[PDB]
Parts: structure tokens; sequence; C-alpha cells
DNA sequence: TTTTTTTTTTT
């Protein structure tokens, strides 16, 4: 049963291999995904020696506005999972009830210890009740409940990792304001989670195709006239029979980052990574342990960890401040990327900027942009490429509906 | 002992550094002043009141934390 | 929005039942897009030709600082009438040209956008 | 000792 999930695991690439696999239908958003699969075989929850108690769970809270498959990302992890459960936010503890049968006054159970070891998907977070704000921060650093209701005085667990989805203020997230407005929630809540993804649109139109495709096609065959088998077994699997360590070579390498970055941040607008990052950070070394069966430290998982941790971060900035710190850190932090990505970054923008510009004039929703050459390697002296013909050849921008012209210089664009 | 007064308020934030005034006063509210009720049974006090401004730093919240478990009875609220 | 999208499917498949038939053609989904399309309308003001030189000029000013130093202010004033007075003449226009576009660049300072 | 509907005092 094992035999295979021993080279399937040490094929050395399965994080690729395993992304794709959730979110089945979905297109795009392999940045949430990447997070959303650290949260859910979850991390390592280790006992400090010091009797301080540290939490094991991954707890996410997306944002965007509406029209995003949300609610798609929460009903999907319902299925994949084990032992989940669901609710919206429009029952969370235990409460007095009269049985239906033995018409007795017992108690029965809420929401939150019903997952007392697998997930909670919390659904329309904002539409909470001040009784239910109040009671479910209690359950996030400390995992435990009291009850001395009319029944009897007791105390049970919970221990649940935290999978919910708020919505932006004024029907849509707008990036001038910092998060911790746009969501609006009480502020030590936000703390109490690990990472922050934020979905956001944008009229684009070349995804537009890809999107409208996709759903098309979705509706073309549902009508009467890594696939769902290995990663059950897999996180049925690897949630067992793996128990990481923590040596003490990385215990350096990161503060030679938040020296730095503390700084950086405080000099602004804004309050930097601070320990309750550090901890979110070092839940998810392990967050690998269980994909790669790994278990040990290393190096090249914390390049991952460091990254994770400032990629939660950056997003929930404010607006000029979001693009410096960029500047400054994606820069920094080397990010381990590719290489080609970071050349879609130019031309798209140097394409979606000349469309703007000849729409306020002629207002014609043109069929073939025209971009000539030169603009793209003035920028590209930036980051110090100047590869275009290697990434030329590469497929992986002819999906993106471009090209390029030799002897006219042209990036014409499609759609 | 002579050097009384520094022994404790040296034992009592080991994590955050600086400023042992911050510290020094702390000292004082963890022991308080004495209740007096004159023959008008107008009582007085016996406890202090602090207060640290500044930004939130989260510099702080360990300080609260601390005093709160250092403490005969205490209640750290948001 | 995207749920607009699923949406004009539904409204092909009903305009196609209605006449009997078991498949979708274009001479139904064109339709169920007219109506579609004339279902959304236009918001109003008491003015698009304001924002258009609101937006031209800020496309205007902001590649154009990232790389070099700045602009003059007493040119980029010009280079609006440096780019589209080139095509349409009539020698009063220039001045009351101006005049709105003096007006128009002291009217971006209490919004926050274009400031000097 | 539970819902649901309707009136009036209270934070
Ligand atoms: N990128 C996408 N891919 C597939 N379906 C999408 C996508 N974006 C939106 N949808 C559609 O939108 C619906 C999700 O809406 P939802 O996020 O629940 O709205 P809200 O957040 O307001 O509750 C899904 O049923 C899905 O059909």
């Amino acid at each position: 049963d094992v035999k295979m999930i021993t080279s399937l695991s040490k094929d050395q690439q399965i994080g690729e291999k395993i992304f794709a696999s959730i979110a089945p239908s979905i297109y795009g958003h392999e940045d949430i995904k990447r997070g959303l699969a650290l949260a859910l075989f979850g991390g390592e929850p280790k006992n400090p020696g010091g009797k301080h108690k540290v939490r094991g769970d991954i707890n996410v809270l997306l944002c965007g506005d509406p029209g995003t498959a949300k609610s798609q990302f929460l009903k999907y992890i319902e299925k994949v999972s084990s032992r989940a459960i669901f609710t919206t936010g429009q029952g969370l503890t235990a409460y007095v009830q009269r049985h239906p049968v033995s018409r007795e006054w017992t108690l029965e159970a809420g929401a939150l210890v019903l997952a007392d070891r697998g997930v909670c998907l919390i659904d329309e977070f904002d539409k909470m009740n001040d009784q239910d704000r109040t009671s479910i921060h209690e359950a996030m650093e400390q995992q435990s409940i009291s009850i001395s209701k009319a029944g009897i005085v007791t105390s049970l667990q919970a221990r649940c990792t935290v999978i919910a989805a708020a919505n932006p203020i004024g029907g849509r997230y707008d990036p001038s304001l910092t998060f911790s407005e746009n969501v609006d929630l009480t502020e030590p809540i936000i703390s109490r989670f690990d990472i922050l993804c934020v979905v956001r649109d944008t009229v684009d139109p070349v995804q537009d195709e890809m999107l409208a495709r996709f759903v098309v096609g979705s509706h073309v065959r549902h009508h009467p006239s890594l696939p769902q088998e290995v990663l059950k077994k897999y996180i049925i699997y690897a949630k067992e029979r793996v128990h990481p360590k923590l040596n003490q070579m990385d215990q350096d390498k990161v503060a030679k980052m938040y020296s730095d970055l503390r700084k950086e941040s405080m000099a602004t607008g804004s309050i930097p990574i601070t320990v309750r990052h550090i901890e979110s950070m070092i839940r998810m070394a392990e967050a690998h342990a269980r994909i790669h069966l790994r278990d040990y430290v290393i190096e090249d998982d914390v390049n991952m960890a460091i990254r994770v941790m400032l990629e939660s971060f950056i997003d929930t900035q404010k607006f000029s401040v979001m693009r410096s710190m960029r500047k400054t850190f994606a820069r920094y932090l080397s990010f381990r990327r590719d290489n080609n990505e970071l050349l879609l970054f130019i031309l798209k923008q140097l394409v979606a900027e000349q469309v703007t510009y000849q729409r306020n004039r002629f207002g014609a929703q043109q069929d073939t942009i025209e971009v000539p050459e030169k603009d793209l390697v003035d920028k590209a002296r930036q980051i110090n490429i100047h590869n275009l013909s290697a990434f030329y050849d590469s497929e992986l921008f002819r999906m993106n509906k471009f090209s390029h012209d030799l002897k006219r210089k042209m990036i014409l664009q499609q759609f | 002992l002579p050097n009384v007064y520094e022994v404790i308020s040296k034992s009592i934030a080991p994590s955050i550094f600086g400023g042992t005034d911050m510290k020094k006063a702390i000292a004082c509210l963890l022991f308080g002043g004495s209740r007096k009720r004159l023959p008008d049974g107008l009582t007085r006090r016996g406890d202090i009141n602090l207060l640290m401004l500044g930004d939130p730093g989260t510099a702080k919240s360990q300080l609260l934390k601390f005093v709160e478990k250092c403490s005969p009875i205490g209640v750290y609220t948001s | 929005t995207v749920r607009q999208l699923e949406s004009m499917i539904r409204l092909s498949e009903a305009m196609a039942r209605m006449h009997c038939c078991d498949e979708v053609q274009p001479k139904h989904v064109k339709e169920a897009f007219r109506l579609l399309n004339k279902s959304i309308i236009r918001v109003e003001t008491p003015e698009y030709c304001r924002i258009s030189n609101l937006i031209v000029l800020h496309l205007r000013k902001v590649e154009e600082e990232e790389d070099e130093s700045a602009l003059k202010r007493s040119e980029l004033v010009n280079w609006y009438l440096k780019e589209i007075e080139s095509e349409i003449d009539s020698e009063e226009e220039l001045i009351n040209k101006k005049r709105i576009i003096e007006k128009v660049i002291h009217r971006l300072t209490h919004y926050d956008h274009v400031l000097i």
C-alpha cells in the first residue's frame, strides 16, 4: 500500500503535482491553492517544554469581491478532508435541547466540538453575532470551552482548524486602505489567523476567454445526455506515519531577515512581522513534512516558510507600501520562483496600460492591440534577465494569447 | 539587604528590556499602599493605576501577560 | 461579473425550449444576448468630457516619472494641446481649451490625485 | 422549559 507512495513521495517534485489536484474545477489561484494545501495536512502540534502550549492548527481567512468561487473552495474542502463539518455565520457551542424521543432536557453538541480533531468550515464570517464573536476567539488561543449552562458546569475540548471567508465592504475590496479596513472584523481576531489570502478581480481580456470556455464546457458535459484516489488515501497515510523533527540550523537563518524587515515596516505606516507571524511560519515549516515525508527541517523549506509568511503580509498593506515593500523584499528574498513569470509580469502590464490609454481617447474595444518591443527590455534591465527568445520558444505565454515579430517588433495581442 | 529595591525590578520583565522605570513603577502596584479609615469612616484608596501610552507594537502585551501571571489575583481583558 | 455568463446560457436554453428544438443555435444566443444587453443601463451625471482629460494626463504622468525624474508643470499642460490640438483646427479654441485645463488642473487638487 | 404572531416598556 505504501510501496508506491515511497517513490511517489521520492519524486522530489510532488509539490506542483499535488497543488493542481485540489481546486479541481476552479481555474487560476495557484497562489491560494498553495496556502490551502499547506493548511489541509496541517503542521506539527509540538508541545513546548516551558508550559506555553503552542498550537498546531493552521487557520485561514479568505476575502474578496463577490463572485470568485470562495464558497466553492469551502465546499470542496468539505469533501476532500475527513471528519469535517460546516456552518454559515448568518449553534457554535453546546446548548440545552429537549430531546425528540426521550423528552428530557439534555445538552447537545454545537459546531466547534464536532471538529474536535478535523476542520471547521465557517461561512459568512461577517454575519456573526456579538456572542458568537466573543465565543469564537476563546477557542483560537485556548482550544478549550467551558459550559456553565442550565444543564451543568463542564469543560470540554475543541481542537479544530478554522477555514472561513469574509466579504469586502462596499461590495468591492479596494486596496487603497489596509486589509484591516475592508474586512469589517475585530482587530484581535485577525491576529488569530495564520494566512490572510486576498481574492481580487480585474477586467483582463486574456482571462475572460479562459474562464468563459471553462464554465461553458462545464455546462456541456453535465446533463442527462492526481485523481481523487491518491490524495484521499494520502491524507490518510501522511497524517499518520510522520513525526517531523526540529534541528537548530535554521534558528539563525531567519533573524537576519527580521532585524531588517522590522525596521523596513515600522519606518512607514505599518506594523512589521511580529511573533504571531514567526509562529505561523514555524508552523508551516512542518506543513511540507506531510507532503514530502521529509520531517527534517532544512534551509530549503525555510525559503518556503519565510516566502509564505511574507506572501500573506505584503498583500494586507497600503497602496504604495504594498509595492514599496515589494520592490525591497520581492527582489530581496530571491523568490524561488519561475524566471518566466517575472517576464510576464512586465508585458502583461505594458499591454493592459496601453489598452487603457487607447480606450480613454477612442473608446473602441479594439480587436488586436499592438505594442512594439523596445519597451519590454527597458524594464527587464531591472531584473537583469534580458531573455526573450528562450521565452518566445516557451509555450508558457502562447496560452496568454500574445505574439512577437522579429522584423516588426510587435507584441501583437489577439484576445 | 541593602539593594532590596532593584533586585525585584530586575526580575519582573526578563524578555522585554529597556527603560526600567516602566518596570520600576510596576513593582509598586504589586504591593500597594495601605487602607486608612479616618474617624469619619472616610476611607482612602489602597491601590494605584498606571497608563502606558504609545503605539501598539506588541512590546506591551508581553508585559500585561507577565503582570497578570505573577499577581495574587489578576485578570487581563481586551 | 461572471454570474451574468451562467445567466446567458440559461436564457438561450429557455429560448430553444420555446421553439421545441433539441439544440442551441446562433439564432437563439444572438437574441438572448440582445435582451440581456438592453437590460443594463448607463449611469448618468449632469459629465464624461471632464473625465477623459483626468486620466489622459495620469497616463501621461505615471510612466513618465517612474523612469525619468518628472515633467515640467508648464509643459505637461501643453502636451494635451500638443497631442489632440494637432488635428482639429480653430484659432479661437486654443485659449478656450487652456482656460478649462487650468480650471480642471486646479480642481485635481482637492481629490488629492494630481498634486505639484 | 421549545414555534410563531402582536403589543408595549426598556436598555
Ligand atoms: N473562476 C471561477 N471558476 C468557476 N466558477 C466561478 C468562478 N468565479 C465565480 N464562479 C461562480 O461563482 C459562484 C460562487 O459565488 P460565491 O463566491 O459563493 O459568491 P459570494 O462570495 O457572494 O457568496 C460559483 O458557484 C461559481 O459557479
